[PDB]
């Protein structure tokens, strides 16, 4: 379990890809350029991980670049680290997909899933120990979400024994580019529900809520939004990139955080939050408003919680804080899934600040976002409004209703198990 | 002689054995390179330490174990240690990818690639032995490969080697020192899956480990290394008898004589005594009396339990460094006076004591201190069911929401085989309650 | 408090001392288990890729 | 702050103790099945000791004694006290018992040593399933006391009826004391100032002994089979105020000196006899438990044990002060926040 390979499709896909690449880059040393410039050895130890070692002793991230227009991949080739990337690892289209998710994952994302499948079996056949894929992308749109979900079908089809990881970023009118964004969301959450290992849920109305009313940012833009995911995918990728008594991999956090298969939704955390003591950490990234599903873990209970600390701290103080914070916060984890919080420490802090904290549960009040999410379906479904979008593109509405009862299903066994 | 073969399976077997080793050589003189001086006998040899080095024409002494884990890079460390020529690179055997903390990888999917492997290795060190008295084995309860591996291992082991015994070292889960949520799970499905196949098992608790390093050697958050220099030191007194020469425990069959009156009841709890801080400059040494009663004492124990709640079965004292029957006798009768110490009405109240000249010996630059005398009581009681009933606990805690299963099930296991070895940990509590009041 | 069976040799002595008195599976089915779990791991396998096929 | 649970739903005591915890407003109560507490009030039968002290982060202690029983128990509490050096069968202050390993036989033999003398060979047949007062048989023939024994399913003692018992007056009728006993932690052991004394409502009778309320002075049993209940005092409960004060008037004597120093010494032999095999001092987890013991005075002013219930119940006018006491000394000494009504019995 050595190599990830990591797809970005889409316009928030790519944006946040971007960030993310340039963000660990910097952390491993790793210039514009793809030479290392580090002072640590600890940067390069398992940098194996996400980059391939090319001819010159260059890094190249084992990353690849899919969208159905040519815009957002041409903006990423003329940004900071945008020559980094392997050049024939960009797959676009022209057309686009009109924030259609019919036309990514039925129409026009099927001319182009097969060139991308084609890089993703090149990036697959270098591979030691492959462990699985992790994507980026959104569920609002129409090349992230459905053209992503397509991909993700297709990947499993020809690995099947791989993990499949995703970052999926959740629409809300807060940050709204069009009103068919609940129809996207909920044809693609079927998807996740189906053929995802574990699904990290960012949820734009958190972001937005975290910009507004705590970092004050008046007027957040997407790169706003875009900073705190990045930062979060740092952390939640952090014991994958550096050597630490944990040795994590994507199937032994799939093993030890999903209890139930289709229950695999992870609310990310962060600490602190940015545009501090190990207490303050750890009370922060527990507190709802750091929270980037825009879900109040006191509305459910955790199943399993995964958390690091980065600095140079004790880690007995952390142990102490965390029990703490259990026994303080005893009702909200479930009580038949023994020791079901776990916490590592990695020496190497993120650039910039000095101690931060990084959390993922698997909490049951994700059931909120996925209830937000079906109402504001069902209010435009219930009068088939803009529909005929989508049965343009072939699309029946049996189909919109069996996404429907699945994501209603999903809730349901989220309260299931929320009541012990 | 007779030839005893190692088996250090996952992570915390082959860490314990690397621990278990250094321990070794340090005991018998024999430097990293596996040259010993003392060794007069050239490429051979009849000597008590043979039953666990064979000798090559060149002089080195070789352990006689395989260390094996489905993932490479911790038995790497071996291939690329203190110790690297000290081993034939054939005794160390790795795959690629781990079992995942799953049980039913290392049972049956990874498993299975390697198993065939992993026995042909096992007949190559047989295969140089005159007599061949059985095999000790360790690994953890909770890693996949600990668990599902060993069963499998066992099973095989059995087949091939009916005659001989088999010894287990196993790593109780905890919390405190934990890698993964499922590792009740693991833990229950190899006991089930081993229990028929093993002789007798020493179990230790990393909670019991832990809390000895950070009461005793002041150290706030222990290492594996802490843990797995303290287990070594249980272990080489364990195993001193195979290795030097003595009367008591001298052969693999000894200890089921010994030690386990019934087939299923084969898990002797280990109490250790003294465990000292090499950085306290002051100290003071403990005479037999003091050491034999810290026997007694729920806190010096490998399993966390209270054996004044229990029944003996067999009590076993390992002396060793400056100690003489004379004290040894004086300090049963003061704790027989002192102590809540039943035997069974079918067994009699009686101790069996060896005593070892050579005091225990400590790695340099180690944690714990140089003690003049220690000794390692084994006694097979009913408190140890304790741990059983903790550890059937968790696993109904789960299981009651089949929380985690399709893991296992996704691997090729059936729920049926859960509540099978879940039936056979309820009996096993049962026959526990039994002999126990 | 009786001591029995002392041996002594230059290692150490052992002893015992009594205080108060009393009052297999073939390869073959091996073999089929592992087999058996490898068959119902090829069907769920197969019954993913029929449903992706559909 | 702290946790705790609740399994012994009905215990007035610990009903009430838990009351108090969550009225102080620093203890939470969780649910019984929830492994992270400091704090567990335990069921009465197969408490799971095996499970306690195991929680990184988390000081645990439990309401009961592992091995508390065997003083709990009639037939354990026999064996205790003549198998026991600290205590042996020449220890004065328990009755003659016998169970019935069998003692049938050398039962029969201080039997006849009793029928040579004209003193009395009454004895009382008791069991421990007959918590629900019934079961027991006091005659002066043995052949009858083991004919009822062996109708009963459950193991049997047999003891020495004390034939000539204090007798208060007005009304010639017999009593028992309950005295209430904490052992915290430390094995420190408190007994609470206050005791109770229930008192047979209808007055004592030599002649039949089939008289089972003037011979059997249990509340239950007073308040069932008694016509008159409550007429000398109030619930046919006196507490050691008016009890000294009569014991004072009658004998000129007081209650400490002529009673409380012997049911003192009592309480230290046993708790001190048993301390090895059930003290916590070095456990991974910590026990403290409340008894209640009971006493009979005989007409010389000697004190006699007859049983130690470990899970007793209070006194209705009393609950409030004895249970705050628990948690002062028992709970909160471990689990800190924010004259005394206990006597300890140094040793
Ligand atoms: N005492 C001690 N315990 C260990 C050590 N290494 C791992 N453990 C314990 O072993 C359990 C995890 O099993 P591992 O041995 O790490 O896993 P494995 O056998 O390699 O199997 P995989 O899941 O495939 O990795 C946990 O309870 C750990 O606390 C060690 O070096 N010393
Ligand atoms: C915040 O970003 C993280 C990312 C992680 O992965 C990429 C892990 C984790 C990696 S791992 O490889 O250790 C697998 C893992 C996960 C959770 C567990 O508990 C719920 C356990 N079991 C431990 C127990 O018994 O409590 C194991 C993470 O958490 C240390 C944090
Ligand atoms: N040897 C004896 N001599 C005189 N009276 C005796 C006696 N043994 C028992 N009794 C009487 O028996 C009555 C109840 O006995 P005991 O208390 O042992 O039974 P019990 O346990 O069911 C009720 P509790 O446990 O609540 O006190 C007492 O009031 C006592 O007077
Ligand atoms: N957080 C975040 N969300 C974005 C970004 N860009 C687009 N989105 C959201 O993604 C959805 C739009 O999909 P988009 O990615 O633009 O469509 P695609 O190119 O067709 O996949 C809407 O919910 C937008 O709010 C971004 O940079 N950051
Ligand atoms: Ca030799
Ligand atoms: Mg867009
Ligand atoms: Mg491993
Ligand atoms: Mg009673």
């Amino acid at each position: 379990m050595r190599e990830i390979v990591h797809i970005q499709a889409g316009q928030c896909g790519n944006q946040i890809g971007a960030k993310f690449w340039e963000v660990i880059s910097d952390e491993h040393g790793i210039d514009p350029t793809g030479s290392y410039h580090g002072d640590s050895d600890l940067q390069l130890e398992r940098i194996n991980v996400y980059y391939n070692e090319a001819t010159g002793n260059k890094y190249v991230p084992r990353a690849i670049l899919v969208d159905l227009e040519p815009g957002t991949m041409d903006s990423v080739r003329s940004g900071p680290f945008g020559q980094i990337f392997r050049p024939d690892n960009f797959v676009f289209g022209q057309s686009g997909a009109g924030n259609n998710w019919a036309k990514g994952h039925y129409t026009e994302g099927a001319e182009l899933v097969d060139s991308v499948l084609d890089v993703v079996r090149k990036e697959s056949e270098s591979c030691d120990c492959l462990q699985g894929f992790q994507l980026t992308h959104s569920l609002g749109g129409g090349t992230g979400s459905g053209m992503g979900t397509l991909l993700i079908s297709k990947i499993r089809e020809e690995y099947p024994d791989r993990i499949m990881n995703t970052f999926s970023v959740m629409p809300s009118p807060k940050v709204s580019d069009t009103v068919v964004e609940p129809y996207n969301a909920t044809l693609s959450v079927h998807q996740l529900v189906e053929n995802t290992d574990e699904t990290y849920c960012i949820d734009n109305e958190a972001l937005y809520d975290i910009c507004f009313r705590t970092l004050k940012l008046t007027t957040p833009t997407y790169g706003d939004l875009n900073h705190l995911v990045s930062a979060t995918m740092s952390g939640v990728t952090t014991c994958l990139r550096f050597p630490g008594q944990l040795n994590a991999d994507l199937r032994k956090l799939a093993v030890n955080m999903v209890p139930f298969p289709r229950l695999h939704f992870f609310m990310p955390g962060f600490a602190p939050l940015t545009s501090l003591t190990v207490p303050e950490l750890t009370q922060q990234m527990f507190d709802s408003k750091n929270m980037m599903a825009a879900c109040d873990p006191r509305h459910g209970r955790y199943l399993t919680v995964a958390a690091i600390f980065r600095g140079r701290m004790s880690m007995k103080e952390v142990d102490e804080q965390m029990l703490n914070v259990q026994n303080k916060n005893s009702s909200y984890f479930v009580e038949w899934i023994p020791n079901n919080v776990k916490t590592a420490v990695c020496d190497i802090p993120p650039r910039g600040l000095k101690m931060s904290a990084t959390f993922i549960g698997n909490s049951t009040a994700i059931q909120e976002l996925f209830k937000r999410i079906s109402e504001q379906f069902t209010a435009m479904f219930r009068r088939k409004a803009f529909l005929h979008w989508y049965t343009g593109e072939g699309m029946d509405e049996m189909e919109f209703t069996e996404a429907e009862s699945n994501m209603n299903d999903l809730v349901s066994e989220y309260q299931q198990y929320q009541d012990a | 002689m007779r030839e005893c073969i190692s088996i250090h399976v996952g992570q915390a077997g082959v860490q314990i054995g690397n621990a278990c080793w250094e321990l070794y050589c340090l005991e018998h003189g024999i430097q990293p390179d596996g040259q010993m001086p003392s060794d007069k006998t050239i490429g051979g040899g009849d000597d008590s330490f043979n039953t666990f080095f064979s000798e090559t024409g060149a002089g080195k002494h070789v352990p006689r174990a395989v260390f094996v884990d489905l993932e490479p890079t911790v038995i790497d460390e071996v291939r690329t240690g203190t110790y690297r020529q000290l081993f034939h690179p054939e005794q160390l055997i790795t795959g690629k990818e781990d079992a995942a903390n799953n049980y039913a990888r290392g049972h049956y999917t990874i498993g299975k690639e390697i198993i065939d492997l992993v026995l042909d290795r096992i007949r190559k060190l047989a295969d140089q032995c005159t007599g061949l008295q059985g095999f000790l084995v360790f690994h953890s309860f909770g890693g996949g490969t600990g668990s599902g591996f060993t069963s499998l291992l066992m099973e095989r082991l059995s087949v091939d080697y009916g005659k001989k015994s088999k010894l287990e070292f196993s790593i109780y889960p905890a919390p405190q020192v934990s890698t993964a949520v499922v590792e009740p799970y693991n833990s229950i499905l190899t006991t089930h899956t081993t229990l028929e196949h093993s002789d007798c098992a020493f179990m230790v608790d990393n909670e019991a480990i832990y809390d000895i390093c950070r009461r005793n050697l002041d150290i706030e958050r222990p290492t594996y290394t802490n843990l797995n220099r303290l287990i070594s030191q249980i272990v080489s007194s364990i195993t001193a008898s195979l290795r030097f020469d003595g009367a008591l425990n001298v052969d693999l069959t000894e200890f089921q004589t010994n030690l386990v009156p019934y087939p299923r009841i084969h898990f002797p709890l280990a109490t250790y005594a003294p465990v000292i801080s090499a950085e306290k400059a002051y100290h003071e040494q403990l005479s037999v009396a003091e050491i034999t009663n810290a026997c007694f004492e729920p806190a010096n124990q490998m399993v966390k339990c209270d054996p004044r709640h229990g029944k003996y079965m067999a009590c076993c004292l390992l002396y060793r460094g400056d100690v003489v029957p004379k004290d040894v006798n004086a300090a049963i009768a003061t704790i027989k006076t002192k102590r809540s110490i039943q035997f069974v009405d079918w067994c009699p109240t009686g101790f069996k004591v060896g005593i070892n000249y050579q005091p225990p010996t400590v790695v340099p630059g180690g944690d714990l201190a140089k003690v003049q005398r220690a000794v390692c009581m084994l006694s097979n009681t009913t408190a140890i069911a304790e741990a059983w009933a903790r550890l059937d606990h968790k696993f109904d805690l789960m299981y009651a929401k089949r929380a985690f299963v399709h893991w296992y099930v996704g691997e090729g296991m059936e729920e049926g085989e859960f509540s099978e070895a879940r039936e056979d940990m309820a009996a096993l509590e049962k026959d526990y309650e039994e002999v126990g009041v | 408090m009786e001591v029995i069976e002392l041996n002594k040799c230059t290692s150490g002595q052992s002893f015992e001392v009594i205080l108060k008195p009393p009052s297999d599976p073939s390869l073959e089915e091996i073999q089929k288990k592992l087999e058996a779990a490898e068959e119902r791991r090829k069907y769920q396998e197969a019954e993913l890729l029929k449903h992706l096929a559909e | 702050m702290y946790t705790f649970v609740v399994r012994d739903e009905n215990s007035s005591v610990y009903a009430e103790v838990s009351r108090l915890l969550l009225a102080t407003g620093q203890w939470k109560r969780l649910r019984k099945d929830n492994p992270r507490f400091n704090l567990m009030l335990g069921e009465r039968n197969r408490l799971p000791f095996g499970r306690l002290g195991h929680e990184p982060g988390l000081v645990q202690l439990v309401n009961y004694y592992r091995g508390a029983d065997k003083l709990c128990r009639k037939a354990s509490l026999v064996k205790l006290i003549k198998t026991s050096p600290e205590l042996s069968e020449s220890c004065t202050w328990f009755p003659e018992s016998y169970v019935i390993t069998d003692e049938r036989e050398v039962f029969l033999a201080a039997y006849n040593r009793r029928r040579e003398g004209r003193e009395g060979n009454v004895w009382i047949a008791k069991s421990s399933a007959g918590a629900k007062g019934e079961g027991i048989l006091i005659s002066s023939e043995a052949s009858e006391l083991l004919d009822f024994i062996d109708e009963q399913g459950q193991v049997h003692v047999i003891q020495k009826y004390l034939e000539k018992p204090l007798l208060l007056e007005p009304g010639h009728r017999k009593f028992d004391i309950r005295s209430w006993v904490l052992v915290d932690h430390l094995y420190n052991i408190y007994l609470y100032r206050e005791g109770v004394l229930r008192t047979s409502s209808e007055p004592y009778n030599s002649a039949n002994f089939q008289d089972k309320t003037c011979h059997l002075t249990n509340h239950c049993i007073q308040k069932e089979y008694s016509k008159n209940y409550g007429r000398y005092e109030e619930g046919n409960e006196m507490f050691f105020e008016e009890f000294n004060q009569y014991l004072m008037d009658a004998l000129n004597t007081t209650l400490e000196n002529s009673i409380l120093l012997q049911i003192k010494h009592i309480i230290r032999s046993c708790l001190m006899c048993i301390e090895p095999a059930i003290s916590t001092k070095h456990l991974h987890y910590q026990s403290f438990q409340l008894f209640g013991f009971d006493f009979m005075v005989d007409e010389e002013l000697k004190v006699w044990l007859i049983e130690v219930n470990g899970a007793p119940a209070c006194a209705q006018k009393l609950y409030a002060e004895l249970c705050q006491g628990i948690v002062d000394v028992a709970i909160s000494s471990v689990f800190p926040l924010a004259t005394s009504i206990f006597i300890k019995l140094h040793h």
